[PDB]
């Protein structure tokens, strides 16, 4: 619960191990009371026994000393992995999970494609501006197009529709002042949304 | 509690009956809804618990703090937080990349 | 390339759909050239070229009614000036201008401030139909789309 | 002649006529306006959430407090009816209704010109701080 | 500072990297080409 | 319309390692305008040369 005890969290540690032969006994069981290569080819019981053999490999070597461990967090995300059991009855959620799966080799190309636009219109916005956002003044303006990075923050942020609308009175004042030939950077915005 | 005298349109819109069946579905899935938010609320716990136990270092809660700053992060707010955020200030700002994360799990 | 042609072509059967817009685009600009048409040139530029306000209120204009733009800083001027958008902008005047601010207005995002610029400059209750239904038939016009 | 001048809007409205040149397109218009068969049921139904939404914010928030430039003010104001459901209905559509939720603090001070307003104990007679789940339930309803 | 024996010891300062680089650029695009080329005229030549 | 040897022997070249190395050398220049130093006016540093 966030506490930083001493007393209760060494009884913390040593159960932990505990579970793993908790997580083990069946593991060898369904290698016994099932085939080697019946139960091992199921696409969803290997994942769980990939878990498992990730999950005492880092308690091992938690054992010991180890820079940046992060041995405990991954240990209660396969934790959280252990609710995929109960994600195995009630297959409302596991359906829901295998669909989410499925949808991303489809949608890879379609973000691809927005990632690939964004560049584009990214690389646009740094060459027509280039650092021209002086604005005779001095504050610290949320956004600029100067470096890469930057510009493609601002871009994303343009996209989403939030203050673009400044963003845009500022580009167009600094160089195309209202006029005639003034408003060509405006339309630049308007396509960028649309 | 002072002019609740507003019964007649309950009874006055029930001759369409194509609505009804859709608010008896609404709260007879209402459960498996507050389900899928319990699991995301733990979800956000672990995720809080391994940030604040690793990072964001004091020189609200581990289950609410994330709702607290998602009832300001709809969003709209949350592109706000980038807002301020551009000028610690690079010590985990991958919490807002969680909170991408979180938040498309949820969109 | 299949991603990019399926997209150009689900999109093509419904341009004419689009054409619509252009129409509500222009539509609604006009009207508010017959009713806001140089409304923001009166100011409140409490000396020379500085208005009576912390650079964020709107110098509404001293109406002949009185209730809208009272500017009472315990001394004022009310002049003609640019004190409408921050740089001069969205001003109804200048008809493409006009063009944008209406489709900034349709975006929904910041349509209430130009509201409240409104209001405070002509005065209350009597414009508000016009921008909500603008706003209603840009709701339609997204659930068609 | 303001208020008057629809005539030269009959101009702008011949070119809705132009509409009329794409029966091609208004055919939707007439399988969408002539849609309102099932509509009834539903706008009656979201006029019915406005009314119950809006009549119990009057007496919840009475005295709102209008001042110049602090999210509270005359173009914001609540008591009057139309204002609160321009007020709503802005806070519907989601334009940064946070900070209207924002606007309404146990702390804050709403019209101190009743008699026992004096500040005497140090307490603003203004809690409000419930708006906050009952506007988010009035937007989810309104989304769904 | 001065060299008697020009300087045999540091690479000279006017040193062209992009025509190294075009040059070897150019030499394995000729090696595809002309691999390319071979093989074609090999597979026409067995089948009269 | 002529197709003795030549139009025959350019219509051989390709290769799927044709249309890899067009792809890097557009990646390549893709790369190469992406740092592109911007400067106010004609700034030489011996990088935008």
């Amino acid at each position: 619960h966030y506490n930083q005890p001493n007393w209760l969290t060494e009884v913390q540690d040593t159960a932990n191990k505990a579970l793993l032969a908790l997580f083990t006994a069946e593991m060898l069981l369904k290698m016994y009371s099932l085939g080697l290569q019946a139960y091992f080819v199921s696409l969803f019981n290997r994942f769980d026994c990939f878990v498992v053999c990730g999950g005492i490999l880092e308690t091992i070597l938690v054992e010991t000393k180890i820079m940046s461990p992060l041995g405990i967090s991954v240990l209660r995300c396969v934790r959280l992995l252990r609710i995929f059991k109960i994600t195995r009855y009630w297959n409302s959620l596991s359906n829901l999970v295998a669909s989410l799966l499925n949808s991303v080799r489809s949608i890879a190309s379609l973000l691809l494609l927005l990632f690939l636009f964004i560049i584009i219109f990214s690389l646009l916005g740094m060459q027509l501006f280039g650092g021209k956002f002086n604005f005779d003044e001095m504050q610290t303006r949320r956004s600029t197009f100067d470096n890469f990075p930057q510009s493609l923050l601002t871009v994303f942020q343009i996209l989403t529709g939030e203050d673009w609308n400044s963003v845009m009175y500022d580009g167009i004042m600094a160089y195309g002042g209202p006029s005639f030939p003034g408003m060509l950077v405006c339309i630049y915005f308007i396509i960028l949304f649309i | 509690l002072r002019v609740l005298r507003v019964l007649r349109p309950l009874r006055a819109i029930n001759r369409a009956k194509g609505l009804k069946h859709v608010v008896q579905c609404v709260f007879v899935a209402i459960r498996t809804i507050g389900n899928i938010v319990i699991v995301t609320t733990l979800l956000q716990f672990m995720f809080a618990c391994i940030g604040v136990q690793l990072f964001k270092g004091k020189l609200d809660n581990v289950l609410a703090a994330m709702m607290a700053l998602f009832t300001v992060s709809t969003f709209e707010g949350w592109p706000e937080l980038l807002y301020r955020s551009i000028d610690i200030y690079n010590y985990r700002v991958e919490i807002s990349i969680f909170f991408i994360i979180y938040i498309i799990i949820i969109a | 390339q299949v991603v990019l042609n399926s997209i150009i072509k689900a999109m093509v059967p419904l341009l004419h759909i689009a054409l619509l817009v252009l129409f509500v685009i222009i539509i609604y600009a006009i009207i508010g050239l017959e009713l806001f048409m140089g409304k923001m040139h009166k100011t409140c530029y409490n000396q020379e070229g500085i208005a009576d306000v912390p650079a964020e209120d709107d110098p509404s204009p001293c109406a002949l009614e009185t209730g809208h733009g009272r500017q009472c800083q315990n001394g004022t001027v009310c002049k003609p000036g640019w004190d409408g958008p921050k740089h001069g902008i969205t001003n109804f005047d200048n008809f493409a201008f006009a063009m944008l601010t209406v489709f900034q207005c349709i975006t929904m995002e910041g349509w209430t401030d130009v509201l409240y610029w409104v209001n405070d400059a002509v005065g209350r209750d009597w414009p508000w139909i016009y921008f909500v239904t603008l706003i209603i038939i840009g709701s339609f016009f997204v659930l068609n789309l | 002649r303001i208020s008057i001048t629809f005539f030269r809007l009959f101009r702008v409205m011949r070119l809705v006529k132009l509409l009329s040149r794409g029966e091609g397109i208004r055919t939707l218009l007439w399988t969408f306006i002539k849609s309102f068969q099932a509509l009834p049921y539903v706008a009656l139904l979201i006029v019915m959430l406005f009314f119950i939404y809006a009549v119990i914010g009057m007496q919840v928030f009475g005295k709102i407090a209008l001042n110049d430039t602090t999210e509270i003010n005359r173009n914001n104001n609540f008591q009057t009816f139309p204002q609160a459901v321009l007020l709503l209905f802005r806070c519907a559509t989601g334009e940064a209704w946070q900070d209207i939720m924002l606007a309404c603090m146990p702390g804050k001070k709403c019209a101190p010109e009743s008699e026992p307003s004096n500040s005497t104990e140090g307490e603003t007679p203004c809690g409000s701080s419930f708006a906050v789940f009952y506007f988010i339930s009035f937007y989810m309803l309104c989304a769904f | 500072r001065v060299y008697p024996s020009k300087q045999f010891d540091v690479l000279k300062d006017d040193y062209d990297y992009v025509l190294i680089s075009s040059v070897l650029f150019g030499l394995v695009f000729a090696t595809m080409i002309t691999k390319r080329l071979a093989q074609v005229k090999l597979l026409n030549r067995a089948w009269r | 319309l002529k197709n003795p040897i030549r139009r025959a022997c350019i219509s051989i070249v390709e290769w799927k390692p044709f249309e890899i190395i067009i792809l890097l050398t557009i990646f390549a220049n893709c790369v190469a305008l992406a740092i592109y130093i911007p400067f106010p006016e004609d700034d030489s540093n011996a990088t935008n040369s």
